[PDB]
């Protein structure tokens, strides 16, 4: 039909520039804060795919939860993830935040950081390499090229 | 690998898959243990 | 050497399948469930059996020291073989 | 090594008799309350009960006091110790009064229908380690075993 | 038995920090309400602190008491200076923990706990 | 064996004093710092062309894990548990039993690799170089599950990434 | 009963309740507060989704790890809800669209929808069945919602005849389209009586439903402790929300009177103390700001 | 027992046993141990009464001016029935040498804050409080620290479980994170890994 075919057509236009365009907010947490700064370090550098470097939370399009989510900031991390604009993502780098990690069993650490935000891409390591967290994110812009949203939205 | 060719095995995998995550052959986790405690299962018949 | 259950599941070589009326099937719903198709004890019973001339025999896997702690067999039994307790090779005196 | 036991053939969930006859699984609510609905309208010996072999004082007490308030006195164990007599009154006629210990310090042991050995074998190790180290005479009356 | 004090000799001084503490609290609870935003009363919040006095009501020690003010103290610079969050504040309405089964036969039909 | 950072008098003479306010007037080290960062501009940039280039890595480098075989398909775990033992994380569960032929097997092997800290303690203290620290750092899952290892799927990485795990232990097995 | 869904724990998020739930619909108002009640106990909560992987996002940190399995449905492929209820001990139906749509129309989402899932779900041998119509669902109403409602309540009560049917009467909370309807129409004033009640009542209610083995084919209806003219519950929200999308079946919708049923159990027989609106209304249209309470009748 | 075995400094031995007793001659109000380990660090184990004099002793005094404190600590040793043992870890670094004051207090007995000797103390102490509960008298601020901010229990007390009895998640429901009862999808596995036998004879207690 053509209404399918149009809706297709702006679906995959809407996520290349939502895939090719995702501002990140880096919660700079602990030791994986500084692998995010060698995801950005001329190296690797996230800049060239169009990935900006330290976007202000409330314009950024994913949040990098990069480091140790402590019981005393979990309302901060929930806070920062609600005052984010639609559509947001979540990345989860490294074991502390995938499920708590070395402090697993600690009195005062959340056991990954999805009890407290939705998470799309889990990045394992302790730390992940610069490299393995720009993988997580052509990952990441992957998943958002085969969104249906205006598929579903025609399909409902 | 042209040069140095790998050591050939019998269990190595002939087909590399990639990453297979969000896709209907992804990783699911299960117990791979079987059960521990053995249920008494009743007679079939009645007890009259 | 997998088998399948009559629900259709792949037996793992533990021998773990879930029941009819488990519902943690529901997991592989849309899914798979991952087994390894290379069963370690359908694979050591392939293996021959090395026929040597003593008594006693040393097995380190193969490789030096990229194989197990080097074991000594005894192999008095003529009945049955000497097997490594660490790779499941197995060893008969030749007489 | 009974402990493999322990983890089979396993009581897991109430079980009720259906309108089959056959035990099905059922909840406590409903099993507690076919039992008490029974136990309501017993008196007196109409209700009695045996503990088994295996069976804890606390639980033994429970039931106790549990038919005590039906006015059941018929509490039974599987095994038959005589009433004739003292009965259970006196502690030292159903006791080993000397005690495991105790062995040590006899001179003559007299075993009177019992193979100790697999009855209470340890009580029978005891045996055998004042046999061994202080001479003691071990007589038996009953079958000749080892 | 000669132990050294934190901040009282006896009871009564002890009970005199008690009740200074309590009025404290009593006049903040409107303000925590306020600017917390909270879905609360006052006077639910005033039940909850006069619930969390009661809880300590059966000291008799003058020092476990003058550490109980102390701690009363710093939630409560905690609390006006804001430095909690709202779900420090909730923490105290044990919401979305469902209730615990009381009795003994709701606890033998949940499972083993005394 | 010390010296003194920041501890120069200018010299006073009109010389010197003219040339600090000919920098002060005419912007001499604001022009010096646009000349290096102009330099930079004209350099080669050090970006390597992920994902068609990767970052250079070691032997020894400690990724994803496998359970590794011996050259007969024969599992090399004989379910000692020192691994788990010396786990700093507590990532490592195992269960085991003796299997149909006797041998001393195990039948739970999980690592959660989101307890996992990638150090490796496990392929050191294993005695028969079973579990490995493979070289597969690309990974990422989208569900955290997804990250519970169980002793098909590390049986599995062990059967997918041998053939370059058993080179890089030929690599440093002389360091080990 | 087996043994993996023998219920263990303290009833907390690792622990196991020993529920299955099937919950179709879960991506709407009524699902997110359901999947939070069920996960938060340990329950195996099976989410079918029609729309979007992204608008299930919030639902993922509703329970432990496994515990919210989603997976594709189609509302006309029996297939598809066999495969999502077949390892389910309790299915609960919230499928429902306010306003009709090219696709589906009101019979397809109330009446041909719920019965192919009772239908699926009898012949899969799912234990429990819970199925929401609405308190106004009559054959004699104006609106083309409750005719067809009432239809599809009549159609899963006789193919699935140990159906908990359930009557809210106008659920609100923080994502509703009753207090956010009347504080963003900034239709009038009429004798409409309404009895609204609060949507953690209706998921207490839901659970005490599916734990209660008394449940099984009754009907209630859960109604709030405190009747309303329309007027000045109307009035009531503007005053709340500091004031001075709808179609003509919503007009018909709010202009209809919630009826009085008391041989229909309710909230009390479940267990559950309806929540008062006076509670509530301000959690909800706090987001409304940029109060004499109601009169009851 | 050259080449693995750590070479043993006897200077510094005896001028820390030298200055270990000088110390506890000026000071025998409060001095109550004075000890060298074989690796030469000197401890002055005191009464608690005398926290800020030898602190200020020790700062001040021209033989000794220990000018900085280098960490402030305290160990649970629930055994003893003044189970908090604070240590001040000084540095003098006019003698290029550190020093060691120990002392103790239970649950309810203040020690004294030695802000006004070192101020470095006023986090550390600080942190005594949130971690072992010990109360500092006079301390400026004395609040929590590290934990949270509606945080019961003091997690460095070793009656205190490893995780800890609440543990926080977001609740869709109410729009917030809450803190329920810790139940762990896995228990943390305690290891028994202590040997029977006796690893260190010079270290053998009496028996009873
Ligand atoms: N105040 C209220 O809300 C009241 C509601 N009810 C009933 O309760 C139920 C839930 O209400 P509510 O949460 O407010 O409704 P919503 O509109 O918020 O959500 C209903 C759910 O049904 C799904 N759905 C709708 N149409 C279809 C379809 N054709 N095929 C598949 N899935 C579909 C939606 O999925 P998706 O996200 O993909 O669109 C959504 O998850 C409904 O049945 C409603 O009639 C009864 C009384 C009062
Ligand atoms: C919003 C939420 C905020 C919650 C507020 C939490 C505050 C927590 C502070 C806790 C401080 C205390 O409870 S210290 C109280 C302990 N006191 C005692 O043990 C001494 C006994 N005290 C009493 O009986 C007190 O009622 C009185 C008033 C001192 C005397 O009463 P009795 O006479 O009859
Ligand atoms: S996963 Fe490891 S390296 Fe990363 S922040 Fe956590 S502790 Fe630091
Ligand atoms: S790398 Fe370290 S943390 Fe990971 S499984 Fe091995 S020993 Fe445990
Ligand atoms: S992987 Fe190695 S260390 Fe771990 S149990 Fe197996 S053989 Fe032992
Ligand atoms: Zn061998």
């Amino acid at each position: 039909s053509r209404g399918e075919y149009v809706v297709a057509k702006l679906d995959d236009l809407i996520n290349w520039a939502r895939r090719s365009s995702l501002w990140p907010m880096t919660f700079g947490l602990a030791c994986c804060a500084v692998e995010m700064m060698h995801m950005a370090a001329p190296r690797y550098d996230m800049d060239r795919f169009g990935v900006v470097f330290r976007a202000s939370p409330r314009q950024s399009d994913v949040m990098i939860v990069a480091g140790t989510l402590t019981n005393k900031m979990a309302p901060a991390l929930r806070k920062v993830y609600d005052q984010m604009p639609e559509p947001r993502y979540v990345v989860s780098m490294g074991s502390c935040a995938n499920g708590g990690g070395y402090y697993h069993y600690s009195y005062s650490v959340v056991r990954g950081c999805d009890r407290i935000v939705p998470v799309d891409i889990y990045v394992p390591g302790c730390p992940p390499t610069a490299e393995a967290l720009l993988y997580g994110i052509l990952q990441l812009q992957k998943k958002i090229k085969r969104e249906k949203r205006l598929r579903i939205w025609y399909r409902r | 690998p042209t040069v140095k060719p790998p050591t050939a095995r019998k269990f190595i995998w002939t087909n590399h898959k990639f990453n297979l995550s969000g896709t209907p052959q992804q990783y699911v986790p299960y117990s791979t243990t079987r059960k521990k405690i053995q249920e008494w299962v009743p007679p079939s018949t009645p007890y009259k | 050497g997998v088998r399948t259950s009559p629900t259709g599941e792949k037996v793992t070589h533990t021998g773990q399948v879930y029941d009819d009326e488990d519902y943690r099937r529901v997991r592989f719903v849309g899914r798979q469930k991952e087994v390894n198709e290379n069963f370690a004890i359908d694979l050591i019973a392939e293996q021959p059996v090395s026929q040597v001339g003593s008594r006693v025999i040393s097995c380190d896997g193969g490789g030096g020291a990229l194989g197990h702690p080097r074991v000594y067999i005894n192999l008095d039994k003529e009945t049955k073989t000497g097997t490594c307790g660490y790779c499941g090779l197995q060893f008969r005196q030749q007489h | 090594f009974a402990y493999d036991g322990l983890k089979r053939q396993r009581l897991t969930e109430p079980m009720v008799r259906n309108e089959k006859g056959l035990l099905t699984h059922t909840t406590w609510e409903d099993a507690l309350s076919r039992v008490a609905g029974m136990l309501q309208s017993c008196q007196g010996n109409d209700v009695a009960a045996i503990a088994g072999g295996l069976v804890d004082a606390e639980a033994l007490i429970a039931l106790k006091d549990l038919l005590n308030r039906v006015d059941s006195d018929t509490l039974c164990t599987e095994e038959v110790f005589p009433t004739a007599g003292a009965g259970t009154d006196l502690r030292s006629n159903y006791l080993l009064n000397t005690t495991i210990a105790g062995v040590e310090e006899a001179d003559v042991v007299l075993l009177v229908g019992t193979n100790p050995r697999f009855e209470a074998p340890l009580f029978n190790a005891r045996i055998r380690k004042s046999w061994l180290h202080n001479d003691l005479k071990v007589a038996l009356i009953g079958s000749p075993v080892d | 038995t000669s132990v050294k004090p934190i901040f009282s000799r006896d009871m009564n001084e002890a009970k005199r920090r008690v009740r200074e503490l309590y009025r404290a609290w009593y006049r903040e609870v409107p303000n925590t309400v306020h600017l917390f935003q909270l879905d609360i009363s006052v006077k639910q919040g005033r039940d909850k602190v006069r619930e969390m006095f009661k809880k300590n009501a059966h000291v008799t020690d003058p020092r476990v008491v003058d550490l109980l003010v102390i701690k009363g103290k710093m939630e409560l610079e905690e609390t006006i200076n804001v430095w909690k969050q709202r779900t420090h504040v909730m923490r105290f309405f044990h919401e979305t923990e469902a209730p615990r089964p009381k009795d003994f036969l709701s606890k033998f039909y949940v499972g083993h706990d005394p | 064996t010390y010296k003194y950072v920041n501890l120069r008098e200018p010299s006073m003479d009109m010389k010197s004093v003219t040339d600090r306010a000919a920098q002060t007037l005419l912007w001499t080290e604001l022009i010096r710092g646009l000349g290096m960062t102009l330099s930079y501009l004209f350099r080669e940039p050090a970006t390597i062309n992920y994902p068609f280039e990767k970052g250079p890595l070691s032997p020894r480098f400690r990724g994803e894990h496998a359970l590794r075989r011996y050259p007969s398909g024969e599992e090399r775990c004989i379910a000692c548990k020192l691994c788990e033992a010396v786990c700093p994380a507590q990532a490592i569960t195992i269960e085991a039993e003796p299997r149909a032929d006797g041998s001393r097997r195990t039948t739970r092997y999980d690592i959660d690799m989101t307890k996992c800290i990638y150090c490796g303690f496990c392929q050191e203290a294993c005695p028969v170089d079973a579990i490995v620290e493979g070289p597969n750092f690309e990974f990422s899952t989208e569900t955290h599950e997804e990250l519970l290892y169980n002793k098909e799927k590390l049986l599995n990485n062990g059967d997918k990434w041998e053939a370059e795990i058993a080179a890089n232990i030929q690599a440093d097995y002389l360091y080990r | 009963l087996h043994h993996a869904v023998i219920p263990h724990g303290k009833g907390g998020r690792s622990s196991v309740s020993g529920i299955v739930a099937t919950v179709f619909g879960a991506t709407g108002f009524l699902g997110r507060y359901l999947v939070n009640h069920l996960g938060r106990m340990g329950s195996q909560v099976i989410v079918p989704y029609r729309c979007e992987p992204y608008d299930t996002m919030h639902l993922r940190p509703m329970g432990d790890l496994g515990q919210i399995i989603f997976m594709d449905w189609n509302g006309r492929d029996k297939d598809s809800i066999r495969r999502a209820v077949e390892h389910s001990n309790v299915v609960i139906n919230l499928v429902g669209r306010e306003w009709e749509t090219k696709n589906f129309d009101f019979e397809d989402v109330f009446v041909k929808i719920p019965q192919a899932i009772a239908q699926v779900s009898k012949e899969a041998g799912v234990e429990k069945f819970i199925h929401i119509s609405h308190l106004n669902a009559d054959i004699k109403s104006s609106s083309k919602y409750l005719r067809n409602k009432a239809v599809g309540e009549k159609e899963v009560r006789e193919t699935f005849p140990e159906a908990t049917i359930i009557k809210p009467a106008d659920i609100f909370g923080r994502e509703d389209r009753f207090l956010n309807y009347f504080a963003n129409i900034r239709s009038l004033g009429k004798k409409t009586v309404k009895q609204p009640v609060y949507i953690v009542d209706v998921t207490k209610g839901i659970i005490n439903a599916i734990k209660d083995p008394d449940a099984r084919g009754k009907t209630f209806a859960f109604v709030g402790p405190n009747r309303y003219l329309l007027f000045d519950l109307v009035q009531y929200v503007f005053a709340v929300a500091h004031r001075p999308w709808t179609t003509r079946d919503k007009v018909e919708r709010i202009h209809t009177t919630d009826r009085t049923l008391p041989h229909l159990p309710g909230l009390e027989d479940l267990g559950v103390q309806a929540t008062p609106l006076e509670l509530k209304a301000i959690e909800v249209l706090r987001r409304h700001r940029t109060v004499q309470p109601a009169k009851t009748v | 027992t050259r080449p693995t075995v750590r070479p043993r400094n006897d200077v510094a031995h005896k001028q820390l046993s030298a200055f270990g007793e000088y110390v506890a001659e000026i000071l025998p109000k409060y001095v109550q141990q004075v000890q060298v380990s074989c690796f030469s660090e000197l401890e002055i184990c005191i009464h608690p009464d005398g926290v800020i004099p030898v602190l200020t002793f020790l700062r001040d005094h021209s033989n000794a001016q220990f000018k900085s404190l280098a960490d402030l600590t305290a160990v649970d040793i629930p055994t003893r029935q003044n189970r908090f043992e604070i240590v001040y870890n000084l540095l003098s670094l006019r003698f290029n040498s550190r020093i060691r004051v120990k002392t103790y207090t239970d649950e309810l007995t203040p020690v004294e804050s030695s802000v006004s000797v070192y101020k470095a103390a006023n986090w550390y102490e600080r942190e005594i409080w949130d971690m072992f509960g010990v109360f500092f008298a006079n301390h400026p601020d004395l609040r929590r620290i590290l934990t949270d901010y509606g945080f019961e229990g003091h997690p460095f007390r070793k009656d205190f479980p490893l995780s800890g009895y609440v543990e926080l998640r977001y609740d869709d429901e109410v729009k917030r994170v809450v803190a329920e009862p810790v139940e762990l999808a896995q228990e943390f596995r305690k290891f028994d890994l202590n040997s029977p036998w006796e690893a260190f004879p010079a270290y053998r207690q009496p028996p009873e």
